[PDB]
């Protein structure tokens, strides 16, 4: 299937070269898979979700996304126009307040919730968790991420926007999950993107158009943008039966576009998420 | 948190 004039990020992950504008993907589109977006929540009523999105858990007074960050990421995962896996089921877990803030204990609680909750859902093709958040290193946060991944959920996390080594950040520094770096439309590492040996892969993260609250849309940047591209791609590949939750990150790295990125520090992988679609 | 979402970028 093909989406013409698609956001540059979608086009990029379905091409071996930059500069294209069509997003090629298999019609299955992640149907049968589920993706938990652990963020500020999701405006589930947004037309772009077609009813495929719903809040399942909040750690605050409301389950409503009063920020927009979570709705933006969820849209990149599976909104009809801005998403990678256009048919996947989205579940929102509000672990961040409407200012985009959250305490480590709440974030950890959110991760354990998903590990257990996935057992109450019907996701025959597999479960993914997208975590576009992070802070300073913490062995407890890293550990919570490792548990979620271990329970059978494909965990994708943002590398961070400090233009530094992601070793000092969590859950970015947990080796067992999928740490996502950010790239721009000209195949350059995003200027704010963290790097380092712990990164597993890069995804489009600069000037990403997606859904926003109030039923709108807007373009923003960050490794938080990149992470849902990979979470969505994983759900897409799992639905296709190409990989499983335990090996998705590795499969994505093996089949990525190699050496296409510039301004990648020595010691950091030069790999860009790619769906390898062939019609 | 400890990351982002603030809305005037860098
Ligand atoms: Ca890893």
């Amino acid at each position: 299937a093909a989406q013409t004039n698609a956001p540059w990020g979608l086009a990029r992950i379905s091409s071996t070269s930059p500069g294209t504008s069509t997003y090629y993907y298999d019609e299955s589109a992640g149907q049968g898979s589920c993706v938990y977006v652990i963020d500020t929540g999701i405006e589930a009523s947004h037309p772009e979700f077609e009813g495929r999105a719903q809040m399942v858990k909040t750690y605050y007074y409301s389950s409503r996304d009063g920020n927009g960050h979570g709705t933006h990421c969820a849209g990149t995962v599976g909104s009809r126009t801005y998403g990678v896996a256009k048919k996947t089921q989205l579940f929102g877990v509000k672990v961040l307040d409407d200012n985009g803030s959250g305490q480590y204990s709440t974030i950890i609680a959110g991760m354990d919730f998903v590990a257990s909750d996935k057992n109450n859902r019907n996701c025959p093709k597999g479960v993914v968790a997208s975590l576009s958040l992070g802070g300073g290193y913490s062995s407890s946060v890293n550990s919570a991420a490792a548990r979620l991944q271990s329970s059978g959920v494909m965990v994708a996390v943002a590398a961070g926007n400090n233009n530094a080594d992601a070793r000092n950040y969590s859950p970015a520094s947990e080796p067992s999950v999928c740490t996502v770096g950010a790239s721009d439309r000209y195949d350059r590492r995003s200027s704010f993107s963290n790097y380092g040996s712990v990164l597993d892969i890069f995804g489009p993260g600069t000037d990403i158009l997606s859904t926003w609250i109030g039923g709108s849309t807007r373009s923003i940047s960050g490794t938080s943008m990149a992470t849902p591209h990979v979470a969505g791609l994983a759900a897409y590949l799992m639905t296709l039966g190409k990989t499983t939750a335990a090996s998705a990150c590795r499969y994505i790295a093996d089949t990525a576009n190699k050496g296409d990125l510039s301004n990648i520090p020595f010691g950091t992988v030069n790999l860009l998420a790619y769906n390898n679609y062939q019609a | 948190k400890g990351e982002a979402d603030a809305l005037s970028l860098d």
